[PDB]
Formats: structure tokens, C-alpha cells, sequence
């Protein structure tokens, strides 16, 4: 029951979910090969959420890897983890991307979008009573914008009713790798809109200033920054997998983390952080881990909260840990900081606590915020895009490959629409 | 005899009925395998076990109760835990998605799909009763299942059964602490069903438990499971006459007659006056006459109220133990001399004593002390009205601006609904508005 | 005295038989070899009901087992059990039946009854005072089908006056597993109209839903529902073997089940049915095992009851009871349930109260109802019938062996009219 399929999407897609299935399977002592080493009889009752058990008890994850490029597959399959997964789910083309969205959503990628929903059917038909979906992809890129969009689009045709989220990864103007990443990222912030249920936009800048500031990292890679979102990922669908004192699904949060449809795009946030040295200095507690949680520097959302209004927040705690501390804590934050809140919600809080911590320490949780301060992403990704479009620059590989320029102007005014959108519910009593 | 039905529905319902299970486990003296032990060669219905348990055969002991929820997960705690052969294993319901803080979903949506299936196992409990005396429904006013699906159940009860009490045992929405953000509308769509279909509801909440932990107690730090060794030795003083001998035995049925002045005007909190830690538990007085005079008190009320605010209309006293009465009746001459106790101007003759031989059980590893005497003192005052005026502004706040109104809608019930049921609630509140004041002439 | 000679036809006639003559000859402490290993001096009063006693205390059955094919056979006599019949009544062809009801019938049945009959009166001719028989067959098979047909329609010529009742298994739409089991059923239910006294319809679906349900099992085989029907069949014949307080044979059934001619079809239904485990929680009682003769979960017809009304009622119990509480349970359900029943019947129960449970527990019962519901089996066999019949497909394997057409189209208006049979007796007051 409540099994989530997981469709890990580009190259970025590939390297989290790489990671991601690092922590999961530590989480219920899967081997490497994928046969089972735990002690505690918690790691199988809820295996099935993520893990197909399969002859002779291997135990194969429910993942769907795409690509329009071998490399990240082959990668996958010579490391450490290659034989977790099913070799009938490294579904790959051979003609790359192009970091180009036209290119993996209209030609290149619904060649390939048949032979990889025929897998999703193999999952879902195999399941008992599925609950949701996952992308890992990049808003940014071409497979993982592209191509994830086109998957997104074709899976609410066949199951209109399952919690569809994704973990985007979203461009920060401070650090640039890709010269049309505005082109890219318009087009898919069109498709997340009407398409999903929940969106947990992260960047790059936000993850680097948690290994510099927080952490104490000397020199961070793309291989340190998803090490940290796949611990809240891990933290997301906890309740479903662990037994709590308060449950909370997919279906949970979203339902109380979204006042208006539409306004789905949450900012994550993780507590604690310390540096290794200075973990024997921090007393290790609740109103600890609170502070952290509604600090601005350990958002992996490069915004200041400050900027707006939680309209809600989501809490989501892991451990022995009391109600008390948990109800006061909650309750402390949203009388002093009143300001901070939206204040047409009572009760901006949900909290969930779990039972069952990380494998290394007591007592973690989970910030999953609903900001009116994310309308500072969409606007300093719509400044790039109306600089570039205005000349209509690097508009030959878009038009070429069956797109149009009204694609364009329509997609950048639903993105602009969605400013309009925070900020009226930011402001207006 | 004297049976009762037990239903436990949600994660909130069922997680009391472990605290309360695990009780009357100790009250009978039955293990957790459903076994009364070789030491019992007296009376099994003499001391009345037959009114939660129906002794199958060859001596074992298994409830008249239901565990339902629409998620697996809650009750597979009771499979296995330590209770995974006390019940038996068709009063065990689960379904697949829970209804997910979403009064649509428990009601019409998930709702309706085991609904037969736990009614079945109502009737296969009601035929194997003798004396039927009612029901007592477990929840809480803010979960999915707690609120939906409790509602759709009580109708269901109301019209196969009729005659019969129905109990609710609610938790209310606290003021400050929250944990779901729509709280207010799950607890405007059970308004409904609460008024119309129960008999007599209960309402408790999280901080005013946290206050008598803290304070009367001096528990540093609360869980859920503290708070419900606490719920559930209210509802063990509640139903105690019914299963043991005493002078001024109280029925269920003698509450509401004692209780209830009014058609709708059924929601008395209850309190406890010895609430003691084990080290306060010397330095006792703890006579009849300072526990009735401690249920009187303002801070160890069950709910986030103050009696100061409202008048009593009635109380209701419900005693165990080492009991002399006419101790009471000398503590009642001075609760009806005190002029901060407002009774009504109507009521004249203040309320019901009730006493019971069979002292309490101190739960093992739980948080009272042992105690010689106890008291429940059931009580409608028009105190409860400011506990409903705190929530009602949170639904007005949210339904202003139709916050929520897109998930509702999509599963089974309308936007008129909501304003039906806004007008309901706020008439209860203008009847203890009304039912306050006395008549002049 | 009141011999029961058994005819077990066909493949699934000689499993279900083998495991029935596995509960009678425990019933009656027969060991495998067939000598006796009892104790109690019940078990042999009676025993010669099924068992002729042999030179030197052993006790060779009387049943007859028939067969086109040898398989079935050899398997039975290789088996635990083989050892127990007599090698002169493994009577068998060589060439298949076809799952064809003509080939059964008339060509390769026909040469064979001859073999047969002479086996039916080595039987008849040593019996004191017979009673009854009995076939074990299947509608929807070749030779319980066709081959049934002919030994019962030849056995009326010859013991014309003998109970001669079946336990004939009925298709269900919801399982198949043979294409022209309508034309096998059709061809049949016209020959058990005019030739049989009683008639157990007995379905596939109803005993999966027996075994999901009630008894909490896992993976069913044939080997676990004929498990279930020998014990009905067991139930049947108890107090013609065992001494009771009320004492019913086959006959006595048979008088006060049946208002009318050729209303013969039964449905039964066994209590008590527990998991293990879920054994010691419920207390065993007659109210108990009332409540479960009487819910349609536990019928091994695949119907409801509660789309029609019962005609009459057989309450067959197996214990050392009360006979307040049987006179008083059976009262209480047609007041109760006075719209479940036919008006025009006072007392539409029978009771029958044997003194001997099975061989583990105390207190079963075995219901046995004449129920309107059954024309609820009929027509969905009548409309599959009516719907290959209007191509005429698969016609050539049956005229090809000595049928034609005008046998289907009179064979489909006598299992139609007798839907216009259980029709009138459910209403018209
Ligand atoms: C001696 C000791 O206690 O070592 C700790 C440790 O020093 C600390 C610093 C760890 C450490 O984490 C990091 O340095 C880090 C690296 C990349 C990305 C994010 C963090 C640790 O590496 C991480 C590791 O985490 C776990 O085991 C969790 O279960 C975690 N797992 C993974 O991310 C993972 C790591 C390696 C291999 C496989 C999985 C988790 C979190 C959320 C959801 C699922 C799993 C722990 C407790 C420690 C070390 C080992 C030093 C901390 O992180 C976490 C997520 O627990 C960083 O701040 C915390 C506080 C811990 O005390
Ligand atoms: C502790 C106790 O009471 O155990 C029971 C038991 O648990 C139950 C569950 C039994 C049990 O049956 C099964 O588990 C089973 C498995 C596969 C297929 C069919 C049945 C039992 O094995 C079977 C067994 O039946 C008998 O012994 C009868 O004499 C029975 N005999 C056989 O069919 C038989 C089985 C194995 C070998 C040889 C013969 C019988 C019933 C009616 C008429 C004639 C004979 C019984 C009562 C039990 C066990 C032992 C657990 C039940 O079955 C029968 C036929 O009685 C299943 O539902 C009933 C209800 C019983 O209470
Ligand atoms: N006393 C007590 N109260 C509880 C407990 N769990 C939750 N509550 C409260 O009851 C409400 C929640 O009911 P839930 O458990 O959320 O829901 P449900 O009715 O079981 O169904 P879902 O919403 O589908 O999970 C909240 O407002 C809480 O404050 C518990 O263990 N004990
Ligand atoms: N978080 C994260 N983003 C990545 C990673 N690799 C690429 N990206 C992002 O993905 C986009 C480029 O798409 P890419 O994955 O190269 O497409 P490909 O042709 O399918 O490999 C950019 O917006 C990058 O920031 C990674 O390892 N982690
Ligand atoms: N109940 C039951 N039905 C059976 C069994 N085996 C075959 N059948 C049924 O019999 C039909 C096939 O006839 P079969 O017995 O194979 O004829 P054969 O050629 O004489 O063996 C189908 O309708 C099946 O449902 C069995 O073991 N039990
Ligand atoms: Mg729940």
C-alpha cells in the first residue's frame, strides 16, 4: 500500500536519485547487490512504499531512469549501485539534449515517451493501491525540463488522481552554467503549473551558502549538494514508511499546504545542520532545531522569508521526541514573528512527527514552507527572459525543432500571471 | 445485562481506546491475552466484566468493541504491539487511504466503502447483546476519519437503532496549538451530525490536558499517551455503576435525565479532581471534601475554559472508592454557598451524586498515584460557548477569502454545505446565550 | 441395511469422491490399508452404509469409479488411498473425452456402460436393503456431464425407485476454463430434470469466496474445495450412520424439500467455517452457527439468497445440542425474515439433530436450501448458451458424434422453462 514511483529525469534527475537511493536504501538496510541487511523488523514492514520485493528476497526499487544520453546511465550501472536497480528501467535514447527544451519534449523526446510510459504501466500495474509519483529533474536543462514536462503531461492523462510531485531544481542569476537556462525554464514553469501537485523548488546558491555557512564545507560538488536535498526528500514521505505519532502522506501536506490551486511551490528547508567538531557543542533539542528551521540561512530556496508571508509551513520531525515541546515550539514562533505569517490562516503550522531519525543522529525534522518570497525566483528568471527575448537571441534552435514564438509569449506570461498570484496573497489583509 | 458498544475511529479514536483497553484490562483483572488469571473463582458478571467483554468460551475475555480506520497503519500498532490477541480479529477494519484531513473524503468519498462492513460488525456485536445500553463513539473534531466518517456512522446508527444512548468522546480544537491547517473546516462539517445524532458529547482538548500534566502533576514533558491514561479514567468513572456495586448507582441513561436540561444542549465537560504525582501523593488531604471543592476549580477543567465566565446548569458527581456520603452532602452545602459558583436561576436544586465502591487502578508505568477516592464531576455550564467562539472566528477568517473550498468540492460535497453548517453552529451558540440568562416577570 | 452405492464419474468426480472417502474413512477409523483402527463401537454399527466388510476385517468401499481416460485412475491407486477400493470398480476407457458432452453420451460412453452397469449390479446384488445412490460429477465436463447422464438414465430402468441423488458441480461466468461448457451444461440439466431425486448445485466461485473470506485461506487448489464440499457431503448421510435425535436419511430430505416435481436443486452450505487462530474467538454455539447457515457468504452456490425467496430449508446438525435452542434459533429467522421465505410453507424448516461432530470439533450444521435464487444460475448460463448457439459455433465436434440440432433447441427450452419454474414459485402470493 501507498507505493510511490519514482521517475528520475535527465542528468541532474539521475545524479539526485543516485544519491537518493543511497539514503533509502540505508534507511531499510538494503545491500548493494539487493538482498536485505537489517535487524529491526521497521525496515520491511513499509519496504513496499519504494521496493518491489522480488524472488528469493532481492529487492528491486520501484525507479524509472530516462535520458536522452547513455552516459549518466552508464555511470549508474559500473558504480556502487547499478545492480540495484532493473536493467529494464534504464530507458535512453542516444542523440543528447541540447540543453535545448524543444529538442527533448517535440522531437527527440516523444520518440522516446511510448517506450517509457509502456514502464510506467509495468510499475503501476504491479502495485497494490499506488499513492503518488515523484520526478527528480532540473528546470534548466533539456531532459529534465523537456522531457520531464512531457512525461508529467502524458501521466494526468492515465492517472488524473495520484499526488504528482517533483523536486525542481531552479536557476539562481548569481551562479550561471548555461547560456539559455531562462528559455528553458520559462517553458517548463508553464507545464508545473497545471500539472502538479506539490513543487519543491530548490537552487544552487541555497545549497552552497548551508555547506559554507552551516555545514562548514571547504569545496562543495554537484555530488555534496544532493547529499543534502535527498535527506529531505528522505524526510518527505517519512509517516508513510515509518509509524509516527502524527501521520503524514503525500496527501497530507497537500492538502493543508495549499490554500489555492495553483500555488503549489514549496521551499524546503532541514534542521540540523552542524559541522563534524561542532555537533559535541550543540545540545541537540527542540527549540534547537526550531531556530534553525525559521532561520533564513538553511532555506534550499535562495530567498529571504523575509521578502513576504509563510502563507503555511509544514513541520515534519523524526524522533523520540515529546508534544509538548512540539505544540509550544510551533506555537511560539507564530506569536512572535506574527508579521511573518499570513494572518486570514490560522494555525499557519502543521507538524507531523515521526518516530524513526536518520542513521547517525536523534531528533532531525523537516521545513516545508509555502513563502510568498518564492515570487523572487519568478521574476529574476522573467527579467533574463524578457533581456534575451526582446531580441528573439537563440531563437533558430527553438523554431527549428517545432516549436513556435507563441509558445514562448504565452508561457512567459504564466509565468508572470503567478507573480500576481503570491503577490496578492502575500498583501490585501 | 448491562453491554456497551465501544467504537474507536481515526488515529485519535483509536489510539484512546488503547489507553482505555489497556484499563479496564486491569479493572476485571483479565492479561492482555484475554485470560482472567486461576485467582478468580468469584463473580465473572458479579463484578460485570459482561458489559466490555464477552467471555468466549473456555474463559477469555474479548471486548464489545470496534477498531475502525480508513488507514492501515493506525491499528497495525495494535498488530502486533501487546494487544494482538486481546482483540478479535474482524473488529479490526482497515482501509487503504486514510480521509486525509478532509471531511469530504470520510464522509462520501472513502467513507462509504466500509461503512457496510463496519455496521455488519455492529449487528453481529448488537445480536450477541441482551440488554443493550448504547454506544461510545471515540474521535476527534480535525482528523478526516474522525469527523467524516463519524458523521456518516452516526446517521447510520441513529436509524437501525434509534432508542438507544450514543456517547461521543471528542477531542476539540485547541485554540493555540494546531497541527493541521484545516482544523476549523473538519470541525464546522461534524457540527452536524454532533448535535443532531449524538446524545451526550464530550469535548476535550490538548492544552488544557497539558495544564494538569504540568502543573498538578509535574510531568515535565507530555506525550499522547499520557494525556489518554488520563481521557480514559473519565470514561472509567462514567461507566463504573454500570459494572459495580454501590449506594446511588448511575446508569447511562441517568446522566442525560440528570444532565440535560435541553434538546441540544448536551456537551458537559468533565473534570478529575485527583490528579496527584506520587511524591505530592503524601501531603494529601485528600478527603471528600477537597476533591469536590477540586472539581469546582477553574484550572482543573478538561477544557480550555473558565467556569468564572459562565453559569453551571448542572453537575454531576461521580465518586469512587472509600466513601462516606454524607461527607458529600456537607461538600455540597458549601459548593451551593459559594457565590463564585453561578448556578442557574432555574436549576434550583444543584445536581446528582453518584458513588461506587470499586477504588480506581493505577495504570502500570502511569502518571496518577494510588488514590483512595475519585471523582468525575460531569457538568453542563455555558462556559463551553467561549471554547466555540475562538473557532468560529477561525473558520470565518479562512472561509472569507473560500481558502480551502477547491480540495472540498471535488470530493463530494458542495460550497453550500459550508454555509449551512456555519448557521447551525452559530445557533447552538445563541441557545446558551439564551439558556444563560434567567426569566423575570 | 440402507446401502449408499457410490458412482464417482468423470475427473472431477474421482477428486472430489477421493477426498470424501478420505473424511468417511476417517469417520469410521478405516486405515489406509482398509482394515479398522477405531475405538468407539458407533463407528462400525453403521459402517456398512458405505462399507462392505471383506474376508478378514477389511472394509472395501462400495463406490464405482468411472472414467474415459485412464489418468485419474492410475493416480488414485498410486495414491494414499489406492489401496482401499476395489481393483474390479477402477472402471476405465482409453480414449479422452474432449470436454465434449456427445462423445461422453453416446459414442465412447455407450460402448463402455455395459462394463459399468455390470459393476452397479455386483453392487446391488450384495446389499441387504439398498437405499440410494449417488453420483460425483461435473456440468461442464465430458464424462461427468455426458457419461453421468447415461449411467443415471440407465439406473431408473433398472432401480426405479432408489434415491438416487448428485453433487453436481455448476459453471459460474466469473471463472471459466473450457469454452463450450455452456453447450455441457445445456445438454445436461435436461437429463437431471426428469432422472434425479436431489440435486446439490454446487459452484467454483462460492468456494473461493468460502475460503478468502471465512476460513482466511491464501491459495486454493481443487484439493481445498472439494475439501470443503466432502464435508457437506459427509453431513448429508450423518444420521443414516450415526444415531440422533432427530433422524434424517436421504429420504427423508427429499419428502419435505420438495413442494413440486422437478424442483430438485439444492443449495447447501456448511458452519461452522474459522481460520485457525480465529478459533478461540468465537464461542461456538447454535445461535452462532445459525447466523452463519443463513448469510449468503456462505453459501457454495454462487448466489444470494436475496433474490428470491427460500421454498424450504433443511437444518442438518452434527452434536451433543439442545433442542430449546434448534427449535427456538429456527423459529426466531422465519419471523425475522418472514419476507425471505415462501408464505405459502409454514415451518419451512427442517430439522434433523444428529449426535456425532466431525473429528475435531463440536457442534456443526449443515444447511440445505431450496431457494427460488437459483434461476440466478440458469439464465447466465442460458444467455452464454443462447449467444455461441445463434452462430452455431463448435457445432461439427457435436453432430459429428451422433447428436443434432433439434437435442440443443428442445435441451435449452427444458433448462428455460424451469427458469419459468422457480419464477412462479417465488411469487404469486
Ligand atoms: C559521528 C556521527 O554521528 O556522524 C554524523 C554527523 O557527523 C552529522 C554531522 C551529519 C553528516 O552529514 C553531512 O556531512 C552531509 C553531507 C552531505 C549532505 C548533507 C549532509 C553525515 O555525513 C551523515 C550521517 O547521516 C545519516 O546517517 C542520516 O541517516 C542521513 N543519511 C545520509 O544522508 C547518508 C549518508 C551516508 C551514506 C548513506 C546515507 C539521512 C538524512 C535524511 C534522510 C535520510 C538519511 C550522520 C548522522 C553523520 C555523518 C556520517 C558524518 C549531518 O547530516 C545529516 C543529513 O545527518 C550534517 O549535519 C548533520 C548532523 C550529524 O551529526
Ligand atoms: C481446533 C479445531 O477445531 O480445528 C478445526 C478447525 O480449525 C476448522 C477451522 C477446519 C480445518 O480445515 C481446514 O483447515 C481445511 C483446509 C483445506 C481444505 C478444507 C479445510 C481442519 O484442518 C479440519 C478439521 O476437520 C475435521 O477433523 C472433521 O472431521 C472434517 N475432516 C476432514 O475433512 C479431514 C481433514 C484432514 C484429514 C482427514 C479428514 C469433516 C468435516 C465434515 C464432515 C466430515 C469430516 C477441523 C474440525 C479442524 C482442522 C484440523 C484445523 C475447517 O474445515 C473442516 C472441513 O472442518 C475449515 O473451516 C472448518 C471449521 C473448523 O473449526
Ligand atoms: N487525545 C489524543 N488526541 C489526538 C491523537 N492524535 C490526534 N489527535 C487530534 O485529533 C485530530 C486529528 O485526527 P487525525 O488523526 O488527524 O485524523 P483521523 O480522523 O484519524 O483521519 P486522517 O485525517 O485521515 O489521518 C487533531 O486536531 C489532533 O489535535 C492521539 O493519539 N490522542
Ligand atoms: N541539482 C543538480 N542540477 C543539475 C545536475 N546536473 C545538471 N544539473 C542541472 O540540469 C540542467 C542541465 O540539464 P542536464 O541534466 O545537463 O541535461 P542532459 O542533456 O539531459 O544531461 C541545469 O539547469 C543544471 O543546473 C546535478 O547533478 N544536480
Ligand atoms: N469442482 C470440481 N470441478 C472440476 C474438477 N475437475 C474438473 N472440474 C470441472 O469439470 C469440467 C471438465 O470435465 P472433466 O471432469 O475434465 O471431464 P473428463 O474428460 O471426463 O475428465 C469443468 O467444468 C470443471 O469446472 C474438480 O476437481 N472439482
Ligand atoms: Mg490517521
Amino acid at each position: 500500500m501507498r507505493e510511490i514511483v519514482h521517475i528520475q529525469a535527465g542528468q541532474c534527475g539521475n545524479q539526485i536519485g543516485a544519491k537518493f537511493w543511497e539514503v533509502i536504501s540505508d534507511e531499510h538496510g538494503i545491500d548493494p547487490t539487493g538482498s536485505y541487511h537489517g535487524d529491526s523488523d521497521l525496515q520491511l514492514e513499509r519496504i513496499n512504499v519504494y521496493y518491489n520485493e522480488a524472488t528469493g528476497n532481492k529487492y528491486v526499487p520501484r525507479a524509472i531512469l530516462v535520458d536522452l544520453e547513455p552516459g549518466t546511465m552508464d555511470s549508474v550501472r559500473s558504480g556502487p549501485f547499478g545492480q540495484i536497480f532493473r536493467p529494464d528501467n534504464f530507458v535512453f535514447g542516444q542523440s543528447g539534449a541540447g540543453n535545448n527544451w524543444a529538442k527533448g519534449h517535440y522531437t527527440e523526446g516523444a520518440e522516446l515517451v511510448d517506450s517509457v510510459l509502456d514502464v510506467v504501466r509495468k510499475e503501476s500495474e504491479s502495485c497494490d493501491c499506488l499513492q503518488g509519483f515523484q520526478l527528480t529533474h532540473s528546470l534548466g536543462g533539456g531532459t529534465g525540463s523537456g522531457m520531464g514536462t512531457l512525461l508529467i503531461s502524458k501521466i494526468r492523462e492515465e492517472y488524473p488522481d495520484r499526488i504528482m510531485n517533483t523536486f525542481s531544481v531552479m536557476p539562481s542569476p548569481k551562479v550561471s552554467d548555461t547560456v539559455v537556462e531562462p528559455y528553458n525554464a520559462t517553458l517548463s514553469v508553464h507545464q508545473l503549473v497545471e500539472n502538479t501537485d506539490e513543487t519543491y523548488c530548490i537552487d544552487n546558491e541555497a545549497l552552497y551558502d548551508i555547506c559554507f555557512r552551516t555545514l562548514k564545507l571547504t569545496t562543495p560538488t554537484y555530488g555534496d549538494l544532493n547529499h543534502l536535498v535527498s535527506a529531505t526528500m528522505s524526510g518527505v514521505t517519512t509517516c508513510l514508511r515509518f509509524p509516527g505519532q502524527l501521520n503524514a502522506d503525500l496527501r497530507k501536506l497537500a492538502v493543508n499546504m495549499v490554500p489555492f490551486p495553483r500555488l503549489h511551490f514549496f521551499m524546503p528547508g532541514f534542521a540540523p545542520l552542524t559541522s563534524r567538531g561542532s555537533q559535541q557543542y550543540r545540545a541537540l533539542t527542540v527549540p534547537e532545531l526550531t531556530q534553525q528551521m525559521f532561520d533564513s540561512k538553511n532555506m534550499m530556496a535562495a530567498c529571504d522569508p523575509r521578502h513576504g508571508r509563510y502563507l503555511t509551513v509544514a513541520a515534519i520531525f523524526r524522533g523520540r521526541m515529546s508534544m509538548k515541546e512540539v505544540d509550544e515550539q510551533m506555537l511560539n514562533v507564530q506569536n512572535k514573528n506574527s508579521s511573518y505569517f499570513v494572518e486570514w490562516i490560522p494555525n499557519n503550522v502543521k507538524t507531523a512527527v515521526c518516530d524513526i531519525p536518520p542513521r547517525g543522529l536523534k531528533m532531525s525534522a523537516t521545513f516545508i514552507g509555502n513563502s510568498t518570497a518564492i515570487q523572487e525566483l519568478f521574476k529574476r528568471i522573467s527579467e533574463q527572459f524578457t533581456a534575451m527575448f526582446r531580441r528573439k537571441a537563440f531563437l533558430h534552435w527553438y523554431t527549428g525543432e517545432g516549436m513556435d514564438e507563441m509558445e514562448f509569449t504565452e508561457a512567459e506570461s504564466n509565468m508572470n500571471d503567478l507573480v500576481s498570484e503570491y503577490q496578492q496573497y502575500q498583501d490585501a489583509t | 445485562m448491562r453491554e456497551c458498544i465501544s467504537i474507536h475511529v481515526g488515529q485519535a479514536g483509536v489510539q484512546i481506546g488503547n489507553a482505555c483497553w489497556e484499563l479496564y484490562c486491569l479493572e476485571h483483572g483479565i492479561q492482555p491475552d484475554g485470560q482472567m488469571p486461576s485467582d478468580k473463582t468469584i463473580g465473572g458478571g458479579d463484578d460485570s466484566f459482561n458489559t466490555f467483554f464477552s467471555e468466549t468460551g473456555a474463559g477469555k475475555h474479548v471486548p464489545r468493541a470496534v477498531f475502525v480506520d480508513l488507514e492501515p497503519t493506525v491499528i497495525d500498532e495494535v498488530r502486533t504491539g501487546t494487544y494482538r490477541q486481546l482483540f478479535h480479529p474482524e473488529q479490526l477494519i482497515t482501509g487503504k487511504e486514510d480521509a486525509a484531513n478532509n471531511y469530504a473524503r470520510g464522509h462520501y468519498t472513502i467513507g462509504k466503502e466500509i461503512i457496510d462492513l463496519v455496521l455488519d460488525r455492529i449487528r453481529k456485536l448488537a445480536d450477541q447483546c441482551t440488554g443493550l445500553q448504547g454506544f461510545l463513539v471515540f474521535h476527534s473534531f480535525g482528523g478526516g476519519t474522525g469527523s467524516g466518517f463519524t458523521s456518516l456512522l452516526m446517521e447510520r446508527l441513529s436509524v437501525d437503532y434509534g432508542k438507544k444512548s450514543k456517547l461521543e468522546f471528542s477531542i476539540y480544537p485547541a485554540p493555540q496549538v494546531s497541527t493541521a491547517v484545516v482544523e476549523p473546516y473538519n470541525s464546522i462539517l461534524t457540527t452536524h451530525t454532533t448535535l443532531e445524532h449524538s446524545d451526550c458529547a464530550f469535548m476535550v482538548d490538548n492544552e488544557a490536558i497539558y495544564d494538569i500534566c504540568r502543573r498538578n502533576l509535574d510531568i515535565e514533558r507530555p506525550t499522547y499517551t499520557n494525556l489518554n491514561r488520563l481521557i480514559s479514567q473519565i470514561v472509567s468513572s462514567i461507566t463504573a455503576s454500570l459494572r459495580f456495586d454501590g449506594a446511588l448507582n448511575v446508569d447511562l441513561t441517568e446522566f442525560q435525565t440528570n444532565l440535560v436540561p435541553y434538546p441540544r444542549i448536551h456537551f458537559p465537560l468533565a473534570t478529575y479532581a485527583p490528579v496527584i504525582s506520587a511524591e505530592k501523593a503524601y501531603h494529601e488531604q485528600l478527603s471528600v471534601a477537597e476533591i469536590t471543592n477540586a472539581c469546582f476549580e477553574p484550572a482543573n477543567q478538561m477544557v480550555k475554559c473558565d467556569p468564572r465566565h459562565g453559569k453551571y446548569m448542572a453537575c454531576c458527581l461521580l465518586y469512587r472508592g472509600d466513601v462516606v456520603p454524607k461527607d458529600v452532602n456537607a461538600a455540597i452545602a458549601t459548593i451551593k454557598t459559594k457565590r463564585s459558583i453561578q448556578f442557574v436561576d432555574w436549576c434550583p436544586t444543584g445536581f446528582k451524586v453518584g458513588i461506587n465502591y470499586q477504588p480506581p487502578t493505577v495504570v502500570p508505568g502511569g502518571d496518577l498515584a494510588k488514590v483512595q477516592r475519585a471523582v468525575c464531576m460531569l457538568s453542563n455550564t455555558t462556559a463551553i460557548a467561549e471554547a466555540w467562539a475562538r473557532l468560529d472566528h477561525k473558520f470565518d477568517l479562512m472561509y472569507a477569502k473560500r481558502a480551502f473550498v477547491h480540495w472540498y468540492v471535488g470530493e463530494g460535497m458542495e460550497e453550500g454545505e459550508f454555509s449551512e453548517a456555519r448557521e447551525d453552529m452559530a445557533a447552538l451558540e445563541k441557545d446558551y446565550e439564551e439558556v444563560g440568562v434567567d426569566s423575570v416577570e
